[PDB]
């Protein structure tokens, strides 16, 4: 059996908590891959779904981004993408756009799905009213919070859905995370996902 | 003839000499 596996790029600002997010999949940084030449690091991030494992081999900067964009060889033949912003910070969410040009500029119209993070944090800045760009572009949203590995495997099994083309799809387990180093308050959590639902009733 | 970068782990195809994405030589 040949396994399956699919190219993720994950972009967004310095300091949105990139790495932080991709680390909680113990496995996949223990397996991680440095690639020198591009300053890369891919982490293996196997997960177990009801149709097998499926392998998100996903490519983590080395901050670079901090310093303008990043070079073709980081984007080319990527097959999917998490594009990070971080709820605290209104220009990380306001340079959205620009990852999103510079990632479809080399691989056109792959899955992408928007990852609002650090989501933990009571003063949130960017809410769920403020949060459009996915609803214009095709996209996905979740928030995510990477500290507390709240909703971890949500981009993942959307992903996943859309590759095998199998709306069905669902992971038979949770792969093994980092134990949270904050606690996501449930209660917090309820009201951040009715505030999207309400938020994907507005018109426009 | 289509071979997996053993350097980054993406798929390339049997023209290519070097891995299209990290520049690595195919072993
Ligand atoms: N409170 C909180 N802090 C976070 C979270 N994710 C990342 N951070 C912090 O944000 C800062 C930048 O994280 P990093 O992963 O290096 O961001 P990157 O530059 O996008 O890779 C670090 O100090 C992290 O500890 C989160 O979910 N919650
Ligand atoms: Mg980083
Ligand atoms: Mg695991
Ligand atoms: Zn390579």
């Amino acid at each position: 059996e040949p396994q399956v596996q699919f190219k993720l790029v994950l972009v967004g600002d310095g300091g949105t908590g990139k790495t932080t997010f991709v680390k909680r999949h113990l496995t996949g940084e223990s397996e991680k891959k440095y690639v020198a030449t591009l300053g890369v690091e891919v982490h293996p991030l196997v997960f177990h779904t009801n149709r097998g494992p499926i392998k998100f081999n996903v490519w983590d900067t080395a901050g670079q981004e901090k310093f303008g964009g990043l070079r073709d060889g980081y984007y080319i033949q990527a097959q999917c993408a998490i594009i990070m912003f971080d709820v605290t910070s209104r220009v990380t969410y306001k340079n959205v756009p620009n990852w999103h040009r510079d990632l479809v500029r080399v691989c056109e119209n792959i899955p992408i799905v928007l990852c609002g993070n650090k989501v933990d944090i009571k003063d949130r800045k960017v809410k769920a009213k403020s949060i459009v760009f996915h609803r214009k572009k095709n996209l996905q949203y979740y928030d995510i919070s990477a500290k507390s590995n709240y909703n971890f495997e949500k981009p993942f099994l959307w992903l996943a859905r859309k590759l095998i083309g199998d709306p069905n799809l669902e992971f038979v387990a949770m792969p093994a995370l980092a134990p949270p180093e904050v606690v996501m308050d449930p209660a917090l959590a309820a009201q951040y996902e009715h505030d999207l639902e309400v938020a994907q009733t507005t018109a426009l | 003839g289509s071979w997996d970068c053993e350097v980054c782990l993406v798929q390339n195809k049997a023209d290519s000499t070097k891995c299209i994405a990290c520049e690595s030589a195919k072993p």
